[PDB]
């Protein structure tokens, strides 16, 4: 139907400023309040605030919490919905969501996906995928940072049988998960099984063949 | 702010059982209290809007009750596809607020574990580094202890748990168990097994290997 995909820097140096974009498609701000939502690691959502339609002028009303730092706004010509936080600290870490307050259904009927914004005085790191040979198959997406890393096999086809695990932070101080997907006993001829480890924070792409 | 607190926090009902979550409200709410279901890893979804209104798409075994301050969310009968964490929230005043959250793990019957010890990746072992992964798959409860063994020995401090969220087809956890003994030692040895005891499958079990090469 409708689409709300987020976007933005994945890791951010303290002191610097958080920046995200809700790219919308399937409706208009002219008949809908666009607000955001944040959720730190394993916690509960926290409403940052929203912005109002065309009638009300595109005015904004922040939650008493961040107010003073936040600054939403919208470019109806590029169908976005930018959010900017100044003074990001390890606290403002979560998955920043852009829900679209609707009609009665409100508040929040259409949420984006997710965009993890980690605050760390650290830096990036390209992940390494190691073809894990076998019945079961998997891939080792080893040593990278910041999170999250997303992997999907055969750019579709293979579902029901996949078990992409969480992540663990290695002493290296690096993350390392390993996606695995058991397949039928006989059905591994001279066949394919691409491995699509995606990872935005870095700007890295790898499609290992297990 | 108008503190909103759900209850219970992390419960454990069963399939066919009615799960009933309730969330009081510091102040008054009226009909302004929705509900969301947040499946594992995703984003919130709207399950009920304005005290007792149902969404389009959302099942019928879901439903809201009353309004005022005492609120309650109920599930006719629970299905393995309802292993989410449900949230309540209100929109009368502002800022908006949500409950601390209620997880809801599904209880089933023991599904004794499956292991698939995967020897190292020829090339990872070109880093002076090398990790031997261990995997069980689809079991229950979550209580599973993996015992790593080298040439019938060990040195520990290499293991490392990571298990998944309850499946919504089966309701079975699965956890990998990477042994990252790094290079120069994968060689210095030759049998690195991966024994594994669990609550439902008596007398321990393992998938191992005396390596099988150089």
């Amino acid at each position: 139907q409708v689409q709300l995909q987020e976007s933005g820097p994945g890791l951010v140096r303290p002191s610097q400023t958080l920046s995200l974009t809700c790219t919308v498609s399937g409706f208009t701000f002219t008949d809908f309040y666009m607000n955001w939502v944040r959720q730190p690691p394993g916690r509960g959502l926290e409403w940052i605030g929203f912005i109002r339609d065309k009638a009300k002028g595109y005015t904004t009303e922040y939650n008493p919490s961040v107010k003073g730092r936040v600054t939403m706004l919208v470019d109806t010509s590029k169908n976005q919905f930018s959010l900017r936080l100044s003074s990001v600290t390890a606290a403002d870490t979560a998955v920043y969501y852009c829900a679209r307050e609707g009609h009665t259904a409100a508040p929040f009927d259409y949420w984006g996906q997710g965009s993890l914004v980690t605050v760390s005085s650290a830096s990036t790191k390209g992940p390494s995928v190691f073809p894990l040979a076998p019945a079961a198959l998997g891939c080792l997406v080893k040593d990278y940072f910041p999170e999250p890393v997303t992997v999907s096999w055969n750019s579709g086809a293979l579902t029901s049988g996949v078990h992409t695990f969480p992540a663990v932070l290695q002493s290296s101080g690096l993350y390392s998960l390993s996606s695995v997907v058991t397949v039928p006993s006989s059905s591994l001829g001279t066949q394919t099984y691409i491995c699509n480890v995606n990872h935005k924070p870095s700007n890295t792409k790898v499609d290992k063949k297990v | 702010d108008i503190q909103m607190t759900q209850s219970p926090s992390s419960l454990s009902a069963s399939v066919g059982d009615r799960v009933t979550i309730t969330c009081k409200a510091s102040q008054n709410i009226d009909k302004y209290l929705n509900w969301y279901q947040q499946k594992p890893g995703k984003a919130p979804k709207l399950l009920i809007y304005n005290t007792n209104n149902l969404q389009t798409g959302v099942p019928s075994r879901f439903s809201g009750s009353g309004s005022g301050t005492d609120f309650t969310f109920t599930i006719s009968s629970l299905q393995p596809e309802d292993i989410a964490t449900y949230y309540c929230l209100q929109h009368i005043s502002r800022p908006r607020t949500f409950g601390q959250g209620t997880k809801v793990e599904i209880k089933r019957t023991v599904a004794a574990p499956s292991v698939f010890i995967f020897p190292p990746s020829d090339e990872q072992l070109k880093s002076g580094t090398a990790s031997v992964v261990c995997l069980l798959n689809n079991f229950y409860p979550r209580e599973a202890k993996v015992q790593w063994k080298v040439d019938n020995a060990l040195q520990s401090g290499n293991s490392q748990e990571s298990v998944t969220e309850q499946d919504s087809k089966d309701s079975t956890y699965s956890l990998s168990s990477t042994l990252t003994l790094s290079k120069a030692d994968y060689e210095k040895h030759k049998v690195y097994a991966c024994e594994v005891t669990h609550q439902g499958l008596s007398s321990p079990v393992t998938k191992s290997f005396n390596r099988g090469e150089c």
